[PDB]
């Protein structure tokens, strides 16, 4: 049984401008097995209107998925991606950093 | 340039919870165009690209039949593989299958693939000569013998060298506008203090298609692995891709470093320096 | 277009 820990990247589809609508993405890759919990958070609360890609995998058989939601960034609002997987002691929360 | 068509199938057993999950996706290069999900409403093969929508019901009915069979086969497989390894019906297990063809710039056949994985590792794969099998272990050896007796390799060769290629050509034509496009990366750099003697330089490549790309850091014009970070190429969600490469540097030495960018949308490689 | 070669393991 191969166990792979998910790599997590939180980021916007287009460069972020406060007040201009965009997409917030959470890309989880390199994990195994496929069961995985992915949530997008706004100010700590989960976002309902989220879509996701069809499960696929890389040359090494590890899985990847894209979760994405429409949003309008602001100066104050904090976004994050919450991810849970058997390889994790506790859920991992990765904050969005626009200035990365 | 060169092109490829690939189909990916994932089957996951759900012990005590009913039938296995079955997901299938088809890609041309880095663009997905079809999907099947056992958990969704239609129970049909669905289009995921504009240029496949034009296909008639004959196409959709047939591909729906086909993928459902793939599903049935994997369902039997999961039972078989559990026996091969004498596993309990407590654990969930995974079957993965990937096949497809590559064509060169002349759109002529180049390479064929048919690979099978159990629980995230190689199980059995068709070799490049499309006449022989690589088996991961003695359980896979049983399967190998089955597929040699049933001459599966020869059946696959026909598909990979014929049907697979011929249809890839057809998608490339009908989806010319998107599939034959080349979006060159938009590049820029960022700088962050890490201590008061170190700083991170991050090289950004955005809005590019296809996804194949190379980001290298040079220092005084010489390649530099060492303190360098390369993230997995990621989808923007609009058909384009993103990637960055970073390096940690002594403050005051930022100008020693250059990020180099290679992509087929770029006539000549880009060289970036801080500011 | 997918393959119709489906041999069981």
């Amino acid at each position: 049984m191969i166990q792979r820990t998910p790599k997590i990247q939180v980021y916007s589809r287009h460069p972020a401008e406060n007040g201009k609508s965009n997409f917030l993405n959470c890309y989880v890759s390199g994990f195994h097995p496929s069961d995985i919990e992915v949530d997008l958070l706004k100010n700590g609360e989960r976002i309902e209107k989220v879509e996701h890609s069809d499960l696929s995998f890389s040359k090494d058989w590890s899985f990847y998925l894209l979760y994405y939601t429409e949003f309008t960034p602001t100066e104050k609002d904090e976004y994050a991606c919450r991810v849970n997987h058997v390889t994790l002691s506790q859920p991992k929360i990765v904050k969005w950093d626009r200035d990365m | 340039g060169s092109h490829s068509m690939r189909y990916f199938f994932t089957s996951v057993s759900r012990p005590g919870r009913g039938e296995p999950r079955f997901i299938a996706v088809g890609y041309v290069d880095d663009t997905q165009f079809v999907r099947f999900d056992s958990d969704a409403a239609s129970q049909r093969m669905e289009p995921r690209a504009p240029w496949i929508e034009q296909e008639g019901p004959e196409y959709w009915d047939g591909e729906t039949r086909k993928v459902k069979a793939h599903s049935q086969t994997h369902r039997v497989d999961l039972g078989t593989l559990r026996g091969y390894y004498n596993q309990s019906e407590a654990g969930s297990h995974t079957v993965q299958r990937m096949y497809g063809c590559d064509v060169g710039s002349d759109w002529r056949f180049l390479r064929g693939y048919h690979q099978y994985a159990y629980d995230g590792k190689d199980y059995i794969a068709l070799k490049e000569d499309l006449r022989s099998w690589t088996a991961a272990d003695m359980a896979a050896q049983t399967t190998k013998h089955k597929w040699e007796a049933a001459h599966v390799a020869e059946q696959l060769r026909a598909y990979l060298e014929g049907t697979c290629v011929e249809w890839l050509r057809r998608y490339l034509e009908n989806g010319k506008e998107t599939l034959q496009r080349t979006d060159a990366p938009k590049t820029h750099m960022t700088h962050h203090a890490v201590s008061d003697h170190e700083a991170t330089l991050r090289c950004w490549a955005l809005s590019f298609y296809p996804a194949e790309i190379t980001l290298t850091w040079q220092r005084d014009g010489e390649d530099q692995t060492q303190d360098t970070e390369l993230v997995e190429t990621r989808p923007a969600g609009d058909g384009t891709f993103q990637k960055w490469a970073a390096v940690v540097v002594p403050s005051g030495q930022e100008q020693r470093y250059t990020c180099h960018v290679q992509h087929e949308g770029l006539p000549k490689p880009l060289t970036l320096r801080w500011e | 277009l997918a393959c119709f070669v489906l041999a069981a393991v």
